[PDB]
């Protein structure tokens, strides 16, 4: 299976004056995310935490504190500027985990070989009433 | 003790005030009711209720405090006791819907009302006629000068013989009759309340209804209805009520949230009933002229 | 964050970096006793001059009693934090890196043993500070506006 | 598992839920039970914030992706601090 | 805004407006009570809402009736 | 809060701890100062003007029209 | 010099278990002692009214 | 007499010990 | 609407003024003028710049009822998403203030949940609605004791 992930290097981040929406103490303790993209031309975009910063030529890198933020920019880049991007997760110790395409292909289209975790093969009206699951660890949907 | 001496001109007192933020003109203002410092006037109407049911000094109240304090201590024991092994009931014990309804109907509702009748005619009624009866001496005094006979013979027609006169003073012997059970229905002229001797009769009457209503359901002795059977049998022919009440026994007897719902509905009604009856038929002496209460 | 004049400047970065809470290289017992001195001597005023006894001749000794208690309550609120935010054998949670990047020692204050020392410093200093106000303000008491 | 996301068999493979997940939970896998021959799948339920927009874009009889809110974690609560 | 137009109404009736004697002494509409009664929240209830709503409340049967109805209708 | 504290002290029979002119005092001086300036402006800082630009400045005299006060200095 | 003078004279108040006990128990005793032995001339409640009582409406009830 | 002792105890001390007792129990970790 | 009706009908009876209810109780301004506004004259004078009375405590509780009730609206009307964005700014300011970044929350601060606000909002509304009426009911009747 041809899925060797991207293996994040250390590249130069975009020009920005810095804002109050950057990381907080959560980064130093739990986790924080980086999203590495490559541009062909040095333009100006808008940051998820408000304000505008200018991407520079080629390999960028930029750290954000959540996953909704990495993707929220990730949609804008892929849509407005027709440009590729991944993102990761970085742990306090230093272990970095590959996140977004997860196979090399965006989740919108279908790869022959991903799993089927989390499916019920029955219509929704056929769930079991809450009396049939009482005093158990089960739920109706489970 | 003072309020008793004149119920219509002495504000009942709830407790004392000790608030170290009070200035001086407030300390004066909240000193009332014939106290020595600030107090709160009691509007819960306890003072009249304990007057009626026979309490007469402070000392009755202190033992009244201790006893209830002891009863509270007893209950706390029980809540702990029935959690250890070898003292916790099993499921089938709680789900015994028949043997419970006999005791609750016959023992809980029933005997308690009979015993409250006992107190009304051994302490309360004698109190309102100047007789002070207490645990020290309640064996000498007779509730009716021929007591405990006339009931056995069958001529119960003597306990309603000579009731309290119309010109009666609630705390003394003037006009004090000797009847213990009556049926008068009016008001006590002086205190604007229901007569004592009616309320004794009524708790005696409904002491019987529940006792006889208590032996309906079958527990261990082969007689009496089965509540499961009664629900099944009432299935109207013609189908307008479908299968009727079939199967409602288990659904109620297995759903706590069902049983609670019914309890609240019944409790919700009678509380409104209590509110509606108390203000029209004042059951405590000197409570229809304490307007705020 | 951002580097504005307020968050970084020689005057600012010298004022903060040289008061007991930040002198990361001295014993937390003293860092508690200085803190309790400045705070204790501070709040004796408003209790004595604005309390409910300011008119009475006991305004001196009713403010001091008030300030003494408030120091005691904060001493409890201090100990509750120290006993619920640190474990008896767990190391310090203070940052060990300076702005230049020199990895310095972790602050002993951010430590169960250290904080329990610090509150001992605060409490003793707090009462000592609040008596020192009372002595001055009602012995050496001329110039003041009281 | 923080929240539980479940996808039923009614799903017609329209890829409208996947495109509307703001934190990349759902994804598309092959099937054989539709004309489109693909059904959605939720293999990353941890990061599921609970924003029901994932199933405000499932155009079926009742629904084919359903979201049940369970306990909340530090990422399922979307805390940035 | 509401407290501003409350502040204006009470201050002017209590400190400014009002008739004037021929002799020269001035008697304001509310007798100059703003300076003492407006500092307590209960003061704004007794002497402003309760005491200056008399005219609207008993405005039935005279030309000011239409205000009596609107007062209720706006509630 | 000052309103709440005022109300609490008044309720407890301590009208000498309220915030009022007859107790602990809070005088607006800055408004009282600027009122003073506009009262003496006709003297120096605006020699053309016969009188102040208004009558609510902390000085002057009322204007009576038909037994009804127009304005007077607002304290 | 101030280090050594302060270091020994604040040691008893430092063990957090003991500091918590003495603060509440000692303090709670002190609050008790101050109010039970305050002058009546500084606490209005602690002194009585010592003034006649005003009757209520409708007699005294 | 007796109120002047029992009112503070239930108003000041008994709250303080209560709040400080719960705060440790709520914030424990095992 | 039930307790209102019981009180006014009886409060006219006890005074022997039964005509007042029997005419005013057919138009709404009669209930607002002759029951609410009229009977609260003695209550609101519990304390004024002239003095206080026994009724002061009921006058205080009366307003205290109005205050909790009006706080109830705050939780019913303003819903959660607004406050959550407000906390995040605050939880940033606290994380950058010197001398105050030394204290760290053990449990992260978040705005109340959607259901909790409804429950909390209703708790205030009910409490304020009981205390308000309970004060007016007792003070107005006990003021006249008739
Ligand atoms: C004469 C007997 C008697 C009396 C006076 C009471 C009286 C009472 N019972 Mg009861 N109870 C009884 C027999 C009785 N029960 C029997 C025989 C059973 C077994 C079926 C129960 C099972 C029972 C339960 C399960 C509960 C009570 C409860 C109660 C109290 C409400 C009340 C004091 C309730 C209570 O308050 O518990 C203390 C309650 O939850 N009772
Ligand atoms: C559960 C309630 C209850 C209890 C425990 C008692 C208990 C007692 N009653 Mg009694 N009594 C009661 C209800 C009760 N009564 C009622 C409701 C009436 C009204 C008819 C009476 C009328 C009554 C009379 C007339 C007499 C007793 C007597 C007695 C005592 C001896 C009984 C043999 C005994 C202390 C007899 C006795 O000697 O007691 C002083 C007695 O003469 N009682
Ligand atoms: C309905 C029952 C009932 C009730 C509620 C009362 C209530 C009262 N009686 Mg009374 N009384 C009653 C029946 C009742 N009486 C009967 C039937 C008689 C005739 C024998 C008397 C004879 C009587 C006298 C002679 C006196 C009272 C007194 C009193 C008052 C004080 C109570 C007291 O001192 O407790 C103390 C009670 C006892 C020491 C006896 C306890 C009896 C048993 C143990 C009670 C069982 C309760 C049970 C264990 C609850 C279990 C709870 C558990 C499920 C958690 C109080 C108003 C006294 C009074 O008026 O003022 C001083 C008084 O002197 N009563
Ligand atoms: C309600 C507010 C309030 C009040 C009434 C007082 C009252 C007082 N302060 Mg104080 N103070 C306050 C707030 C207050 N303070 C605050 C907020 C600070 C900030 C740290 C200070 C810092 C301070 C110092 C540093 C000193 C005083 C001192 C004094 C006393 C002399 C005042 C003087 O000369 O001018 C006086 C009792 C002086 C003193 O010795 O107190 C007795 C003194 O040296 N105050
Ligand atoms: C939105 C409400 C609002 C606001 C913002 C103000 C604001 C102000 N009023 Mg004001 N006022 C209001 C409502 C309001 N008022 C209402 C409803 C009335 C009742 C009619 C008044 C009656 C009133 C009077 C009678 C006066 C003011 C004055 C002033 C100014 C005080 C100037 C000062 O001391 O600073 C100056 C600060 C410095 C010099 C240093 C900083 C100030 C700008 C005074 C003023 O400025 O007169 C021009 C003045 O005389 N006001
Ligand atoms: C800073 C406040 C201030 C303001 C708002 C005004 C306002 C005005 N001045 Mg003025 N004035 C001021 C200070 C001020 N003056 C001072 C400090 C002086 C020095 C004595 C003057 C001297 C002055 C003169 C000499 C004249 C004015 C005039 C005027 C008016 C044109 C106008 C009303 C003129 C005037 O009278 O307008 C009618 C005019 O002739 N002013
Ligand atoms: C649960 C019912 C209840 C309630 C609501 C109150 C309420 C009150 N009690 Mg009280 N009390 C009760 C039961 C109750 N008591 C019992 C059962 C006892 C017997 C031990 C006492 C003994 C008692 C004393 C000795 C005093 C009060 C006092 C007070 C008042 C101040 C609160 C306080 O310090 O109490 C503390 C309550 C306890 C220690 C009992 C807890 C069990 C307050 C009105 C004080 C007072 O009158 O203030 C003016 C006062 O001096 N109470
Ligand atoms: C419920 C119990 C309770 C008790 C017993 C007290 C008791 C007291 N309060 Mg208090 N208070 C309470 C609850 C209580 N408060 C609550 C819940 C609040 C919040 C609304 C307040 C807010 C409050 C304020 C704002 C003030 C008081 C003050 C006081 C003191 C009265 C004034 C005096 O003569 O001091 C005489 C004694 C002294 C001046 C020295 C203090 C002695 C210490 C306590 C020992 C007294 C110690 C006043 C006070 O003394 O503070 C300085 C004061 O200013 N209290
Ligand atoms: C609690 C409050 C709601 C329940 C109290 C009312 C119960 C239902 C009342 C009608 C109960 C009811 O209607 O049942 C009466 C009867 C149904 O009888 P049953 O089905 O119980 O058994 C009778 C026959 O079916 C077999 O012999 O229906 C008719 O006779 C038709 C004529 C109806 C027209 C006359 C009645 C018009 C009203
Ligand atoms: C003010 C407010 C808050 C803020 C309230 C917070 C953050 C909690 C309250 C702050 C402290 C805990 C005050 C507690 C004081 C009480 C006396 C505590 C008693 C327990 C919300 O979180 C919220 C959420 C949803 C709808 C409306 C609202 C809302 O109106
Ligand atoms: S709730 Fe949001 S995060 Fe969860 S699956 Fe739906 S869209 Fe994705
Ligand atoms: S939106 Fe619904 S139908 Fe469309 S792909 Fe998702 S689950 Fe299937």
């Amino acid at each position: 299976g041809f899925v060797p992930p991207q293996l994040d290097p250390s590249t130069p981040s975009p020009i920005f004056g810095g804002s109050t929406g950057g990381l907080l103490r959560k980064a130093q303790v739990e986790e924080f995310y980086v999203i590495t993209w490559t541009s062909p031309k040095e333009q100006v975009f808008e940051m998820p935490t408000g304000g505008a910063a200018i991407m520079r030529e080629g390999p960028n890198l930029l750290k954000l504190a959540r996953k909704e933020q990495c993707l929220a920019l990730g949609n804008r880049l892929r849509s407005k500027y027709k440009i590729a991007y991944q993102f990761y997760r970085v742990f306090p110790n230093g272990e970095v985990q590959y996140l977004h395409p997860k196979d090399g292909v965006y989740p919108e289209k279908v790869n022959a070989g991903r799993q089927g975790v989390g499916q019920n093969f029955r219509s929704i009206g056929k769930n079991v009433s809450p009396i049939e699951v009482k005093f158990t660890g089960k739920n109706s949907f489970d | 003790e003072s309020w008793i001496q004149d119920p219509l001109h002495v504000r009942p007192i709830a407790h004392a005030i000790w608030d170290p933020h009070f200035g001086q003109p407030a300390v004066e203002a909240f000193t009332r009711g014939g106290a020595a410092g600030p107090v709160n006037i009691a509007y819960s109407g306890v003072y009249q209720w304990w007057y009626t049911i026979g309490l007469r000094t402070n000392e009755d109240l202190y033992t009244g405090a201790l006893f209830l304090l002891f009863l509270s201590t007893l209950s706390l024991i029980a809540s702990w006791l029935h959690l250890q092994p070898k003292w916790k009931p099993s499921l089938s014990w709680f789900k015994n819907a028949e043997s419970r309804l006999n005791h609750h109907l016959s023992g809980l509702f029933g005997v308690s009302s009979l015993a409250w009748t006992g107190h009304l005619v051994h302490v309360a009624i004698p109190a309102s006629r100047g007789e002070y009866v207490r645990w020290n001496n309640f064996l000498d005094v007779l509730p009716y000068p021929q007591g405990l006979g006339p009931l056995l013979t069958g001529q119960w027609n003597l306990y309603a013989q000579n009731p309290d006169s119309s010109n009666h003073l609630f705390g003394t012997a003037q006009g004090a009759g000797t009847a213990i059970l009556t049926l008068l229905g009016g008001f006590h002229p002086q205190t604007q309340s229901l007569w004592l001797t009616d309320m004794a009769h009524h708790h005696l009457a409904i002491a019987f209804i529940f006792l006889i209503a208590g032996h309906m359901y079958r527990t261990n002795f082969g007689i009496g209805h089965s509540i499961k059977d009664l629900l099944e049998a009432h299935t109207p022919p013609g189908g307008r009520l479908g299968r009727g009440h079939k199967g409602l026994y288990d659904t109620i007897n297995n759903s706590i949230h069902f049983q609670l719902g019914l309890a609240l509905a019944s409790l919700g009604v009678i509380t409104s009933l209590v509110a509606q009856h108390m203000y029209s038929l004042p059951p405590y002496a000197f409570i229809a002229q304490d307007f705020t209460t | 964050s951002l580097e504005t004049p307020v968050t970084s400047s020689p005057l600012v970065a010298w004022y903060l970096s040289n008061l007991p809470a930040y002198r990361t290289a001295v014993s937390p017992l003293l860092r508690g006793i200085e803190v309790g001195l400045a705070h204790g001597y501070l709040l004796v005023g408003p209790f004595a001059l604005t309390g409910p006894l300011r008119n009475t001749p006991v305004h001196g000794q009713a403010g001091t009693l008030g300030a003494i208690g408030l120091v005691s309550i904060l001493s409890v609120c201090l100990t509750m934090y120290g006993v619920a935010s640190f474990n008896e054998g767990e190391p310090s949670t203070a940052p060990v890196l300076t702005l230049t990047g020199r990895k310095k020692e972790a602050d002993k204050l951010q430590t169960a043993e250290g904080w329990s020392q610090f509150t001992g410093g605060f409490f003793f200093g707090g009462v000592s500070g609040a008596v020192w106000a009372y002595f001055l303000l009602y012995v050496l008491d001329l110039p003041y506006f009281f | 598992m923080s929240h539980s996301v479940k996808i039923y068999d009614t799903c017609i493979g329209c890829t409208q839920c996947v495109r509307a997940c703001p934190t990349d939970v759902l994804e598309m896998i092959p099937w054989d039970g539709c004309k489109a021959k693909q059904i959605a799948s939720a293999p990353r339920t941890e990061d599921c914030v609970g924003c029901k927009r994932c199933e405000s874009a499932c155009p079926t009889d009742f629904l084919s992706v359903r979201v049940y809110l369970g306990p909340e974690t530090t990422r399922s609560m979307a805390l940035s601090y | 805004i509401s407290v501003v137009i409350f502040h204006f109404s009470w201050k002017m009736q209590s400190d400014v407006w009002g008739t004037i004697s021929d002799q020269g002494v001035v008697t304001h509409i509310t007798g100059g009570n703003f300076a003492q009664s407006s500092i307590t929240i209960n003061g704004w209830l007794r002497d402003f809402l309760w005491a200056q709503a008399s005219q609207v409340i008993q405005s039935y049967g005279s030309s000011l009736s239409a205000y009596g109805l609107f007062f209720l209708g706006a509630h | 809060g000052l309103y709440i504290h005022n109300d609490t002290m008044s309720a407890l029979g301590r009208p000498q701890d309220m915030f009022s002119d007859t107790a602990i005092q809070l005088q607006p001086i800055f408004a009282q100062w600027v009122q003073n300036i506009h009262a003496t402006a006709p003297g120096v800082t605006a020699p053309g003007a016969t009188t102040s630009t208004s009558l609510t400045w902390g000085g002057g005299e009322l204007v009576a029209v038909g037994g009804k006060v127009a304005l007077l200095p607002i304290p | 010099l101030q280090s050594k003078f302060f270091n020994t004279f604040a040691a008893p108040f430092t063990k957090r278990g003991l500091l918590l006990k003495f603060l509440l128990i000692g303090g709670g005793s002190l609050v008790a002692y101050v109010s039970a032995s305050a002058s009546p001339d500084l606490l209005p409640i602690k002194k009585g009214p010592q003034l006649p009582p005003t009757p209520g409406p409708r007699g005294k009830i | 007499n007796l109120p002047s002792i029992f009112v503070p105890l239930v108003g000041l001390v008994f709250p303080a010990i209560a709040m400080t007792s719960l705060f440790l129990y709520v914030q424990k970790k095992k | 609407w039930v307790t209102f009706y019981w009180h006014w009908k009886h409060i006219t009876l006890w005074q022997g003024n039964v005509s007042q209810f029997n005419e005013s109780s057919t138009y709404l301004m009669g209930w607002l003028r002759d029951y609410l506004w009229l009977n609260s004259s003695q209550l609101i004078n519990g304390y004024n710049p002239f003095g206080m009375n026994s009724l002061s405590v009921w006058a205080w509780m009366f307003l205290f009822g109005h205050l909790v009730w009006a706080t109830g609206f705050m939780f019913l009307i303003s819903w959660r998403g607004y406050w959550q964005e407000l906390i995040e700014t605050l939880a940033w300011a606290h994380e950058r203030t010197p001398l105050a970044n030394l204290i760290r929350w053990r449990d992260k601060p978040v705005a109340l949940s959607i259901v909790q606000a409804r429950l909390v909002g209703l708790a205030h509304f009910s409490v304020g609605y009981i205390f308000t009426y309970a004060a007016f009911l007792i003070a107005s009747t006990s003021g006249k004791f008739g």
